[PDB]
Protein backbone atom coordinates (compact mmCIF):
# COMPACT_ATOMS: atom_id res chain seq x y z
CA UNK A 1 0.00 0.00 0.00
CA UNK A 2 1.16 3.84 -0.24
CA UNK A 3 0.84 6.96 1.68
CA UNK A 4 1.27 10.76 1.07
CA UNK A 5 3.78 12.11 3.47
CA UNK A 6 3.80 15.58 4.47
CA UNK A 7 7.63 16.52 5.37
CA UNK A 8 6.58 19.77 7.10
CA UNK A 9 3.61 19.78 4.57
CA UNK A 10 4.53 21.83 1.24
CA UNK A 11 6.86 19.08 0.11
CA UNK A 12 4.42 15.70 0.00
CA UNK A 13 5.53 12.51 -1.18
CA UNK A 14 4.79 8.98 -1.80
CA UNK A 15 5.96 5.88 0.32
CA UNK A 16 5.49 2.71 -0.83
CA UNK A 17 4.39 -0.10 2.55
CA UNK A 18 3.10 -3.03 4.31
CA UNK A 19 0.80 -2.88 6.94
CA UNK A 20 2.33 -5.02 8.76
CA UNK A 21 5.69 -3.71 8.39
CA UNK A 22 7.20 -1.86 11.84
CA UNK A 23 7.47 1.85 12.28
CA UNK A 24 10.51 1.46 13.61
CA UNK A 25 11.40 0.69 9.91
CA UNK A 26 9.61 3.55 8.38
CA UNK A 27 11.69 5.69 10.57
CA UNK A 28 14.89 3.78 9.23
CA UNK A 29 13.47 4.13 5.66
CA UNK A 30 12.81 8.22 6.61
CA UNK A 31 16.28 8.07 7.74
CA UNK A 32 18.71 6.08 4.92
CA UNK A 33 16.52 7.94 2.39
CA UNK A 34 16.63 11.20 2.84
CA UNK A 35 19.94 11.07 5.47
CA UNK A 36 18.17 12.34 8.85
CA UNK A 37 18.46 10.64 12.42
CA UNK A 38 15.16 9.12 13.79
CA UNK A 39 15.69 11.54 16.96
CA UNK A 40 14.94 14.67 15.05
CA UNK A 41 11.67 12.98 13.50
CA UNK A 42 8.17 13.05 15.14
CA UNK A 43 5.22 11.44 12.94
CA UNK A 44 2.13 13.63 13.33
CA UNK A 45 -0.99 11.69 12.42
CA UNK A 46 -3.68 14.84 12.86
CA UNK A 47 -2.35 16.41 16.11
CA UNK A 48 -2.00 12.47 17.61
CA UNK A 49 1.83 11.52 17.99
CA UNK A 50 2.56 7.97 16.51
CA UNK A 51 4.10 5.89 19.09
CA UNK A 52 4.44 2.81 20.97
CA UNK A 53 1.95 1.86 18.56
CA UNK A 54 3.54 -1.00 16.24
CA UNK A 55 2.47 -0.77 12.71
CA UNK A 56 0.27 0.81 9.47
CA UNK A 57 -2.63 -2.61 10.82
CA UNK A 58 -2.27 -1.56 14.20
CA UNK A 59 -3.70 2.17 13.91
CA UNK A 60 -5.38 0.95 10.74
CA UNK A 61 -3.43 3.58 8.72
CA UNK A 62 -4.08 2.59 4.66
CA UNK A 63 -3.69 4.33 1.41
CA UNK A 64 -3.61 7.49 0.20
CA UNK A 65 -3.03 8.97 3.45
CA UNK A 66 -1.68 12.22 4.83
CA UNK A 67 0.74 11.67 7.85
CA UNK A 68 3.13 14.20 8.48
CA UNK A 69 6.20 14.13 9.06
CA UNK A 70 7.76 16.77 11.75
CA UNK A 71 11.38 16.98 11.39
CA UNK A 72 14.10 19.13 13.58
CA UNK A 73 17.29 20.86 13.00
CA UNK A 74 19.80 21.07 15.60
CA UNK A 75 19.60 25.45 15.38
CA UNK A 76 21.44 27.25 12.31
CA UNK B 1 5.46 44.75 7.78
CA UNK B 2 7.01 40.96 8.15
CA UNK B 3 3.52 39.84 9.88
CA UNK B 4 2.37 38.38 6.13
CA UNK B 5 5.72 35.70 7.93
CA UNK B 6 4.04 34.82 11.14
CA UNK B 7 0.63 34.65 9.58
CA UNK B 8 0.93 32.00 6.69
CA UNK B 9 3.41 29.95 8.98
CA UNK B 10 0.50 29.68 11.60
CA UNK B 11 -1.23 27.49 8.56
CA UNK B 12 1.64 25.60 7.89
CA UNK B 13 1.35 24.55 11.45
CA UNK B 14 -2.87 24.68 10.95
CA UNK B 15 -1.85 22.10 8.16
CA UNK B 16 -0.45 19.59 10.89
CA UNK B 17 -3.36 19.79 13.11
CA UNK B 18 -2.09 23.00 15.43
CA UNK B 19 -6.05 24.07 15.09
CA UNK B 20 -5.26 27.66 17.38
CA UNK B 21 -4.24 30.80 15.83
CA UNK B 22 -3.14 32.01 19.35
CA UNK B 23 -0.97 29.23 20.39
CA UNK B 24 1.23 29.31 17.04
CA UNK B 25 1.59 33.02 17.04
CA UNK B 26 2.89 32.82 20.94
CA UNK B 27 5.38 29.85 19.62
CA UNK B 28 6.66 31.89 17.01
CA UNK B 29 6.82 35.33 18.55
CA UNK B 30 8.83 32.78 21.52
CA UNK B 31 11.47 32.68 18.75
CA UNK B 32 11.17 35.74 16.38
CA UNK B 33 9.91 33.01 13.80
CA UNK B 34 11.38 30.57 13.37
CA UNK B 35 9.18 27.84 13.02
CA UNK B 36 11.01 24.44 14.12
CA UNK B 37 11.56 26.39 17.23
CA UNK B 38 7.62 27.03 17.60
CA UNK B 39 6.71 23.52 16.68
CA UNK B 40 8.62 22.02 19.51
CA UNK B 41 6.69 24.09 22.46
CA UNK B 42 3.45 23.26 20.48
CA UNK B 43 4.55 19.78 20.71
CA UNK B 44 4.90 20.54 24.57
CA UNK B 45 8.17 21.66 24.95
Amino acid sequence: MQIFVKTLTGKTITLEVEPSDTIENVKAKIQDKEGIPPDQQRLIFAGKQLEDGRTLSDYNIQKESTLHLVLRLRGG
Amino acid sequence: GPEVRFQQQLEQLNAMGFLNREANLQALIATGGDINAAIERLLGS
